[PDB]
């Protein structure tokens, strides 16, 4: 189906030395029997579990078509390139775990449209630029780690970010504001 | 002197015109009197005149060498699998003796030269795997002796031309994988009386299949798949005396499968899947000795005719996603080397046929979302050929045959949502290829066998909603490839051990609604990829281990246990309010717990 | 070299 096609598109752009995606057969009616894919009772993908799989390569915008996806687990890998803006189209996403990768570029402003997100871990990446103010509109956000990145600018302290402590924003390039040491110009 | 030629000189001009990085044309030496012993060069007369040039797979780059046409006796030219680029020149017609032209798998771009129809000797034209664009030239209707026209995988963007029906000598029409302007199948294609192959896959075909196509008595392959064809499968198709293969899959076809298809004695492969076909599968078609019948994802209804079991050459039957009723043929698989059976998403009832794997070649048994009843046939316990078994969402009962557990090449065994009773046999140790075991929502009883731990490559164990009991086998903790362990809704008892540390690839651990006792092992923190943990509805006791806070968990439930002590400051928050309910000895800084 | 899908039955299954 469309969800299977989207996940297969990801497989072709990922480099998979240990063949963890061997079960990802696009000829199947749905990807629910694929290992590392969990589906709901309506056979729609709710989890992708690909942590610590020695995966390299880049992500695809096609991941956005997974409308019911709740858990994206791509952590502890060597995935490079930008975080796709289309991840903001994952309306039901509860966890975005892209930590311990070589992701470069900005944290997309689109991620603010993830209304139900509770966990955002982008730590231990090479991400650059400012933390979007959109993220503060995520009422459900309870865990945030943007540490060990090359981010800069003011750290938002309103909305969801009100409760967030320094360990969340530690070891960044030039972050300023109350949670940080240096105040903002 | 009139029979003298400069063929060596002409071939040297071809060599000069083309880049040869790998030096395939090294044997072409201007010092040689004749080119007849040069690589890819054949002089079939012995009069020293070149008759054939085959430069296939030589990594040659450059435009088509028009000078080659000066070889007066050239009858065969192949430049297959090269980097020939630019436009095919109109002066190719100068090659007036050519019988076969293969320029396939090249970089040729632009419009087809109309002058190709001005070669009278031409019998075989293959321009497959090129970038040719625009309309097929009207000249193509006037080919004198052409038997094979192949323009597969090009960028042709015109309508399918009716004048191609005017090539009376044509045996093969191959226009597949072209971005054609949406067009109907010309009725004039029925005038191609010697046609053996009509390959029009992904040609953006619209409209109805013409009745005229029924007049193609010599046709062996009819492929109209991956198009937007509408209307009924014509009853005229019964006229296809020699047809062996018919592909109509992924169209918008409606109406009933014609009983006239039974008149096709030579038919072996029929795929009319992914259409909107209505009515019943005809008995007359099922009487034909078919090797493959795919009618899946249609609106078909009624009983599968028992005649399909009569075929001695059936290896593939895929009729899933219909409203088919009644039972499967009793003798299905008895007389045929059945490899792939998919009758899923139907209203089928009754016992599974006893001899599905009689010929010993069944690889895929897929019968999900049906009302199949009774026990797994004992014969399937000896079907070592099976790789994928999906008996889920049926009304099956009884003990699984002992052997069925230990089939060696089975990758997925799925028995979910049945009434299967009995125990998993020690024979499960024999399942060398087993990756996914899904036994959820059954009446399975007994202890998990120690031989389940012998399955080193097992990735998923899901046995929820069963009456499984006893302490987990020590071997289960030895499964280092296990990503999912779900044993919720069972009567499992005893304690977890330090051996859980070997579950290094475990993403989900669900032991909820069991009778587990003892402390949560400190080795729970050692599980790097654990993001989902449910130990709720057990009798787990002691202090929650400090190691748990090392884990990055998206799901935690330790509710309704006997856990005691304090919630560490890390776990003392509002997001964990429903994670620690129902533990009386437990108190933390959560508004409602204590 | 673009590989060419043969003329054959479709391959969708459960
Ligand atoms: C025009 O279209 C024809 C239909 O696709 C195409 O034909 C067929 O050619 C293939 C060649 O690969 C044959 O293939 C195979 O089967 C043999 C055993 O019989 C195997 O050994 C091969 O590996 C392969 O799997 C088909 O059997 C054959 N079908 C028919 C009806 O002839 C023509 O080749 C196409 N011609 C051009 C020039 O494109
Ligand atoms: C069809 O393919 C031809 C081969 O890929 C291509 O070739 C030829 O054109 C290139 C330039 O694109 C020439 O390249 C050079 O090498 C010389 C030294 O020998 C340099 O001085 C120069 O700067 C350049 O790097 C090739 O020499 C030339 N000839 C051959 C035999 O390869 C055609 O351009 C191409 N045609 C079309 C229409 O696409
Ligand atoms: C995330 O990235 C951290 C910064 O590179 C990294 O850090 C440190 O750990 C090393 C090795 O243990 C220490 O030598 C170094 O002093 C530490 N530096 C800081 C700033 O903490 C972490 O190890 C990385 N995290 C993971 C989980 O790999
Ligand atoms: C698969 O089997 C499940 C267990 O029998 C079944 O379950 C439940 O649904 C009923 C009625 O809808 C509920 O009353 C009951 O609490 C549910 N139990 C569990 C354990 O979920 C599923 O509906 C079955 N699914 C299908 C597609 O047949
Ligand atoms: C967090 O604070 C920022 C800055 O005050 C708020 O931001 C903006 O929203 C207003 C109202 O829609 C816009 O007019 C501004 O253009 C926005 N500015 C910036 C810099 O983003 C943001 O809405 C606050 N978040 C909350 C209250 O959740
Ligand atoms: C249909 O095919 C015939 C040949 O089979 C074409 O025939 C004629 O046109 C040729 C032009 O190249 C002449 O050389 C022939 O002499 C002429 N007549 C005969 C009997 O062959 C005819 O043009 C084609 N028609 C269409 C519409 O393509
Ligand atoms: C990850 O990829 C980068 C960039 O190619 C490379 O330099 C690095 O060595 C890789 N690391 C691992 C652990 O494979
Ligand atoms: C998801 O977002 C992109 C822009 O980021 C948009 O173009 C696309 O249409 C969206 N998805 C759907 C299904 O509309
Ligand atoms: C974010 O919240 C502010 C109010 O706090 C609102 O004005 C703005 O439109 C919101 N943006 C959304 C929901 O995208
Ligand atoms: C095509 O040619 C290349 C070299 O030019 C060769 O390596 C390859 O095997 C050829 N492929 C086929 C299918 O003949
Ligand atoms: C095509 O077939 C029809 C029906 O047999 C016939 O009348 C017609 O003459 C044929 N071709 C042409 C070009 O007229
Ligand atoms: C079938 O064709 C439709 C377009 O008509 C296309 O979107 C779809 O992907 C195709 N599917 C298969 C399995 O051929
Ligand atoms: C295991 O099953 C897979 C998928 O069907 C198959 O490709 C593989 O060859 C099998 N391996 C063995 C050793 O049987
Ligand atoms: C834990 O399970 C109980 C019911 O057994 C439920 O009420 C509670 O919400 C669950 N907590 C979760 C999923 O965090
Ligand atoms: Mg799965
Ligand atoms: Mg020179
Ligand atoms: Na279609």
């Amino acid at each position: 189906n469309l969800e299977g096609d989207a996940l297969h598109t990801l497989r072709v752009t990922l480099v998979d030395p240990n063949n963890v995606l061997q079960s990802w057969d696009p000829t199947l009616v749905n990807p629910c029997t694929w290992f590392h894919v969990t589906c709901n009772n309506e056979n729609s993908v709710i989890r992708v579990d690909l942590g610590n799989a020695e995966l390299s390569g880049h992500l695809v915008p096609e991941l956005g078509v997974l409308k019911n996806l709740q858990y994206l687990e791509l952590y502890s890998n060597n995935i490079t390139g930008p975080i796709p803006s289309n991840l903001g189209n994952l309306t039901n996403l509860v966890s975005l775990d892209l930590y311990l990768n070589s992701f470069s570029g900005p944290i997309p402003e689109s991620l603010g449209k993830l209304s139900k997100l509770r966990f955002l871990r982008l730590n231990n990446n090479s991400l650059t630029g400012s933390i979007p103010m959109s993220l503060t509109n995520i009422t459900t956000l309870q865990v945030l780690d943007l540490s060990n990145n090359r981010l800069s600018g003011s750290v938002p302290d309103n909305g969801s970010f009100s409760l967030f402590t320094p360990i969340s924003f530690a070891n960044n390039l030039d972050l300023c504001g109350p949670v940080t040491s240096h105040p903002c110009p | 002197s009139s029979m003298d030629n400069q063929d060596g000189f002409i071939l040297q001009q071809v060599k000069l015109s083309l880049d040869d990085p790998d030096s395939y044309l090294s044997s072409w030496n201007s010092n040689d009197a004749s080119p007849c012993r040069w690589s890819g060069v054949s002089c079939a007369g012995d009069f020293s005149s070149v008759t054939s040039v085959d430069l296939s797979s030589a990594n040659l780059a450059g435009p088509f060498p028009s000078v080659i046409c000066r070889l007066s006796n050239l009858a065969h030219l192949s430049l297959y699998n090269n980097s020939i680029n630019s436009t095919l020149p109109l002066n190719i017609a100068a090659c007036k003796s050519l019988q076969t032209l293969d320029l396939s798998q090249n970089l040729l771009t632009g419009e087809l030269p109309q002058t190709l129809a001005d070669i009278p000797t031409l019998v075989h034209l293959d321009l497959t795997g090129n970038n040719f664009s625009g309309d097929i030239p009207a000249s193509f209707g006037k080919f004198e002796n052409l038997e094979v026209l192949s323009l597969v995988y090009n960028l042709l963007d015109g309508t399918i031309p009716p004048f191609l029906g005017n090539i009376s000598t044509l045996k093969m029409l191959n226009l597949s994988y072209n971005p054609f302007s949406p067009s109907r199948i010309p009725p004039e294609f029925g005038n191609l009386t010697n046609l053996e192959v009509m390959w029009l896959t992904e040609c953006h075909l619209v409209g109805q299949i013409p009745d005229s196509l029924g007049q193609l008595s010599k046709l062996v392959d009819l492929d109209l798949a991956l198009n937007d064809l509408v209307g009924h499968i014509p009853p005229s198709l019964g006229g296809l005396t020699n047809v062996v293969q018919i592909e109509l899959y992924n169209n918008s076809l409606t109406g009933e499968i014609p009983p006239e298809l039974g008149n096709l004695k030579s038919l072996r492969l029929l795929d009319a899947s992914m259409n909107q076909l209505t009515g019943k599968i005809p008995d007359e078609l099922c009487r034909v000795p078919l090797e493959s019948l795919n009618l899946y994802e249609n609106n078909l209804e009624g009983e599968l005719p028992a005649s399909i079991a009569l075929s001695p050459n059936l290896y593939e039957i895929r009729i899933f996603g219909n409203r088919l009723t009644g039972g499967l043929p009793k003798d299905l698989g008895l007389n045929s080397p059945l490899r792939w059976l998919d009758v899923s998403e139907n209203e089928f009832s009754g016992d599974l046929p006893a001899d599905l794997c009689a010929k010993g070649e069944l690889e895929e048994l897929l019968i999900i979302h049906n009302s199949f009843s009774g026990v797994i046939p004992e014969s399937l316990a000896d079907c070592r050929s099976l790789t994928r078994i999906r008996l889920a969402y049926n009304r099956f009962s009884g003990s699984v045959p002992t052997g069925f557990w230990g089939l060696p090449h089975v990758n997925l065994l799925e028995l979910v949502n049945n009434s299967f009773s009995g125990e998993i046999s020690k024979s499960i140790g024999g399942a060398s290829n087993l990756s996914l075991l899904i036994l959820s929502n059954n009446e399975f009883t007994g202890s998990l066998p120690e031989e389940i731990g012998s399955l080193d490559n097992l990735n998923q164990l899901s046995a929820s909603g069963n009456k499984f009991s006893g302490s987990l086998p020590d071997s289960l903790m030895s499964l280092g490839e296990l990503g999912t362990l779900d044993l919720h809704g069972n009567q499992f008892s005893g304690e977890l051990t330090s051996g859980i540390k070997s579950w290094k690839k475990l993403n989900e651990l669900n032991l909820a609604d069991n009778e587990f006792t003892g402390k949560i092992p400190d080795e729970i923190g050692s599980l790097s990829v654990l993001n989902y943990l449910d130990l709720s509805g057990n009798m787990f006791s002691g202090k929650i281990p400090v190691s748990l806070q090392s884990l990055k968990l998206n799901q935690l439930n330790l509710s309704y246990n006997r856990l005691s002590g304090d919630l560490p400051p890390s776990l003392a928050k509002d997001m964990y309010k429903n994670s620690f309910i129902g533990n009386p000895g437990l108190c933390g800084d959560i508004k409602g717990l204590c | 070299y673009v590989p060419i899908p043969p003329s054959a039955p479709s391959k969708r299954h459960n």
